[PDB]
């Protein structure tokens, strides 16, 4: 286990929220605003992406459960995991699909206020024989409003930048990809040495099936979801994007509120796993799709 | 290894308003919650409700939800149950066993030494010591039958003896039972008819919760 | 919710012979998702604290004699003993925890006898009782293994039944035998008005109860 969690994880905490900051405002310095107003005044595809995260995702984690013969911890945060509003990095990820950037916005709005009214609801539907408590009062309200804020705000602010200033947008975007680029690895290895040894820990045949499994096929049937309803390519994309991932910093939070650390023993990196897990299928997705469109420019 | 603790004993008035502790050290105290079963004189066990020391969620059943009340004390890694509501029919033993919780209580693999609480009115008076004897015409037998009732006594601490008698051999205790607030029991010892003049029997009642040792012999109709 | 019903409840074994017992709950208490079969079968000695025995209702706690087996699934489950030794005698309840924590009624483990004798006793109260302002006659059983017995109190020809006490041995160890003991409390200005007070004792070894009459 980790006896100390010190190893500068303010540090840490911040360079992340200025990571998450910067980004958004490059990403929102290169987006309209009208096709939002579009998209609110005409929902087509948020409502169904909407019904497959909060119809779907939960069912296909208790199925997988199920199937897998999880044991109680780890049913119920696979469960939390699937019935997650979609992660920013799901934003951050869908611009290499390049579809329908601007409907994101309204996706990232409307994910988090349908999960900030429905977790209870839906997280007590399925908990039965999964922790018998009531649990409604321990799922974090205001992390999900800090996430919903800084995702908005930066994005609001790149988005009045561009419709001002068109001619610094290519400055700071582009600089702005090298300074989310190069300190990620300032980074990435910041994760190597905190996360120490884990592959006796974590590593377990079961929880490896289905963190392989929760994310592809949330990516798998939101596409098809999005197929069966004939919309844009580039929204169905944007729908399987956004669907497909999960946000684990709610898991992990609600984790070490409901229980003690020693009870979840390797549970604590489970929400890393699952991390690692869909940042490899979205790094293989994006180079699939950038070879399919290579193949036929 | 691992033991629980009870803080023993306790007798109330029937107005409530009564604690119940146990203390477990023996292990850490957030890893494992602790259930509380009530069991009256031969009735079997019964369920009330555990507490989760970590996040201090507690779960009751349907019957205790109104009067059980579990709290929980990490720095002294005690529970405590309040139940504010005692009549009569609420004297019973309760016991505190520990429990895994990964999301469902698993079994209680460890149990207290548990606690008995008695609620009644109280007011504590002398027993009186009422011998038994035959001889109404009967022509009684190779071996006859004696003893002494008690009566009017409240504390169950009480013991019968025959210092005179049979002593171990041939002897019957019949426990107490509560009835119209202050219970009675009855002993019975069994002496050859031929030996038992020779030899008079004496019956012996200590209350060592009171100050009285009042002993007595049986005579004849 | 979920009850558990045990079905002998009571029953006596003397060396060897096995010992079986089942609670057949209410409904399906084992989980699909995990195949653990919530089910916890105790012992709880007299004078002590309940021991457990076995968990999953298949596996035993470490340190328990390996004579106690179970097994079962579903709604069946069923606890056996290979030989029945001198510590084994105790109750076992089978509680369950697959959705609320519930306990069984509880089944009581004897040693069997070859038969009974029972012996009657009856005493009337004494001088200093009546001084006191009440009567107390009392009459107790000697010497009865098993627990189906009654009593009965003929006053004057009529059945009264009117506030008896019974109380019962706890099989003491000398002996798989034990006795009762019945009591009989009146007020006065009638002990003397009524006389009699014959007993009555119906026990399964003998066809025709045994009564014993009481005079003055």
């Amino acid at each position: 286990p980790g006896f100390g969690h010190r190893a500068t994880d303010k540090a840490l905490s911040i360079i992340l929220v200025l990571m998450l900051l910067l980004i958004m405002l490059s990403l929102g310095c290169t987006m309209e605003f009208s096709k939002i107003k579009a998209h609110l005044w005409k929902p087509k595809g948020v409502i169904v992406a909407l019904v497959a995260q909060f119809g779907i995702m939960p069912l296909a984690a208790f199925l997988l459960g199920k199937i897998f013969h999880l044991s109680n911890i780890e049913a119920l945060a696979i469960l939390i995991c699937g019935c997650s509003p979609g992660g920013n990095l799901s934003n951050l990820f869908t611009l290499a699909m390049k579809g329908d950037m601007n409907l994101s916005i309204v996706m990232t709005t409307c994910s988090s206020f349908s999960a900030l009214g429905m977790m209870p609801l839906l997280l007590y539907v399925y908990s039965k024989g999964i922790y018998d408590g009531d649990l409604k009062d321990k799922v974090p309200y205001k992390g999900i409003m800090i996430s919903l804020v800084i995702v908005l705000i930066p994005c609001t602010i790149g988005i009045v930048l561009k419709s001002k200033r068109p001619h610094y947008v290519p400055y700071i975007l582009k600089g702005g990809m090298i300074i989310t680029f190069l300190l990620s690895v300032a980074v990435t290895a910041l994760s190597v040495i905190n996360v120490g040894n884990s592959i006796m820990f974590v590593m377990t045949p079961h929880l490896l099936a289905t963190s392989s499994l929760m994310p592809f096929s949330g990516f798998l049937m939101g596409y098809i979801l999005s197929a069966l309803f004939q919309l844009n390519p580039s929204c169905r994309r944007t729908i399987s994007m956004e669907t497909g991932f999960a946000n684990i910093q709610l898991c992990s939070t609600i984790l070490n509120v409901t229980f003690p650390p020693e009870v979840i023993g390797p549970l604590f990196f489970f929400p890393l796993l699952y991390m690692i897990f869909q940042l490899a299928e979205g790094l293989l997705i994006i180079i699939i799709f950038r070879c399919y469109e290579k193949i036929k420019p | 290894e691992v033991q629980l603790q009870q803080s023993g004993p306790e007798l109330v008035k029937p107005g409530a308003s009564v604690k119940m502790s146990c203390k477990a050290s023996g292990y850490t105290f957030t890893s494992y919650i602790i259930h509380w079963v009530k069991q009256k004189p031969g009735q079997g066990l019964e369920w009330i409700g555990y507490i989760n020391p970590y996040n201090d969620g507690t779960k009751y059943n349907e019957k205790f939800k109104g009067k059980g009340t579990l709290t929980s004390d990490k720095s002294s890694s005690t529970a405590y149950m309040e139940l504010s509501s005692l009549t009569s029919e609420d004297s019973a033993v309760y016991y505190c066993a520990r429990s895994y919780y990964d999301g469902i209580p698993h079994y209680f693999d460890y149990w207290g030494q548990g606690t008995t609480l008695t609620v009644s009115s109280a007011k504590t008076t002398p027993p009186s010591v009422y011998p038994l004897a035959p001889g109404c015409g009967d022509t009684t037998g190779s071996s006859v039958t004696l003893g002494c009732l008690v009566k009017g006594y409240f504390p169950e601490s009480v013991t019968v003896t025959w210092n005179s008698g049979s002593l171990s051999s041939s002897v019957h205790t019949f426990p107490a039972l509560l009835q119209s607030g202050l219970y009675t029991m009855s002993s019975s010892v069994t002496v050859p008819s031929s030996t038992w003049p020779s030899q008079t029997v004496t019956c012996s009642v200590a209350h060592p919760a009171s100050s009285t040792t009042v002993d007595k012999k049986l005579e004849p109709s | 919710d979920i009850v558990m019903t045990q079905s002998p409840s009571s029953l006596a074994v003397s060396a060897g012979e096995k010992v079986t017992m089942s609670c057949k709950s209410s409904q399906s208490l084992f989980n699909s998702r995990t195949r653990r079969n919530y089910l916890a079968w105790y012992q709880q000695k007299p004078g002590q604290s309940p021991k457990l025995l076995i968990y999953w209702a298949s596996t035993r706690e470490s340190g328990v004699p390996d004579r106690f087996t179970g097994s079962g699934s579903g709604t069946d489950f069923t606890l056996t003993i290979s030989s029945v030794q001198a510590e084994d005698l105790a109750v076992y309840y089978c509680k369950q925890s697959y959705y609320l924590l519930t306990f069984g009624a509880g089944t009581k483990l004897e040693l069997k006898r070859a038969d009974a004798a029972p012996t009657v006793s009856i005493f009337p109260p004494s001088s200093e009782q009546l001084t006191s302002g009440g009567a107390s006659v009392v009459c107790f059983l000697n010497n009865f293994y098993p627990k189906d017995i009654n009593v009965k109190w003929k006053i004057d020809g009529s059945e009264r039944q009117n506030g008896v006490l019974n109380s019962w041995t706890d099989q003491d160890s000398k002996d798989s035998t034990y006795s009762m003991s019945s009591t009989l409390t009146l007020t006065k200005d009638e002990y003397e008005r009524h006389n009699s007070y014959t007993c009555e004792a119906t026990h399964k070894t003998s066809t025709s109860p045994i009564v014993k009459s009481f005079n003055r």
